[PDB]
């Protein structure tokens, strides 16, 4: 199993970028999907989380009224809408996924997740 | 708040405890219609004298 | 014919010349098959 993302690099403040995770490989499910986000030489931090079944969205607080999170079950792909890009939102940010399936939404914000992708890097320009 | 996702998982490791641990459990249900007995048993025969 | 949930099947093969009718004489039918599919049947079709 492998987390492909691409989308992000460079955009001025204010601009919006779209990036893309895609899930290939044998899966047997998928409960859900996150993006995460690692700015340099700090600790990675939760962004957002998708449940797979139903579409329900968690955000963290930095993000809330300017990310969207969303997703294609046919093309096992997640997606994170950046809009209202600020200077803190520069970092690497990075896909996971689980087959957990937690009754709680909020707990895919701490949950340890099985899968990751290799990062793509957003930069936020003047 | 207050609105849950129906289903959780289970928490199956190799070195969960015996009550944790998963188990295969398969119901066998006997129904008798008002239509004809297919599934019967073996009753095996003897020899021939 | 469907009796008490067994559907019987008699069957019969025979060479003939008739180019209109059925033959005239007397053969009797075996049974070939006895399913126990306990399903109601009031209609039938055939296919060619
Ligand atoms: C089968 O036919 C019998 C005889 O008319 C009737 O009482 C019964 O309702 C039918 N059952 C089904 C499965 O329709």
């Amino acid at each position: 199993v492998q987390l492909v993302e691409s989308g992000g690099g460079l955009m001025q403040a204010g601009g919006s970028l779209r990036l893309s995770c895609a899930v290939s490989g044998r899966t047997f499910s998928t409960a859900a999907m996150g993006w995460f986000r690692q700015a340099p030489g700090k600790e990675r931090e939760f962004v957002a989380a998708i449940r797979w079944s139903g579409g329900s969205a968690y955000y963290a607080d930095s993000v809330k009224g300017r990310f969207t999170i969303s997703r294609d079950k046919a093309k096992n792909t997640v997606y994170l809408q950046m809009n209202s890009l600020k200077y803190e939102d520069t970092a690497v940010y990075y896909c996971a996924r689980t087959e957990y399936v937690s009754y709680l939404l909020s707990d895919y914000a701490t949950w340890p997740y099985d899968y990751w992708g290799q990062g793509t890097q957003v930069t936020v320009s003047s | 708040f207050n609105c849950y996702f129906p289903l959780q998982s289970y928490g199956f490791q190799p070195t969960n405890g015996v009550g944790y641990q998963p188990y295969r459990v398969v119901v066998l249900s006997f129904e008798l219609l008002h239509a004809p007995a297919t599934v019967c048993g073996p009753k095996k025969s003897t020899n021939l004298v | 014919k469907n009796i008490d949930g067994y559907f019987k099947i008699y069957s019969k093969h025979t060479p003939i010349n008739l180019v209109r009718d059925l033959p005239q004489g007397f053969s009797a039918l075996e049974p070939l098959v006895d399913l126990p599919i306990g399903i109601n049947i009031t209609r039938f079709q055939t296919l060619l």
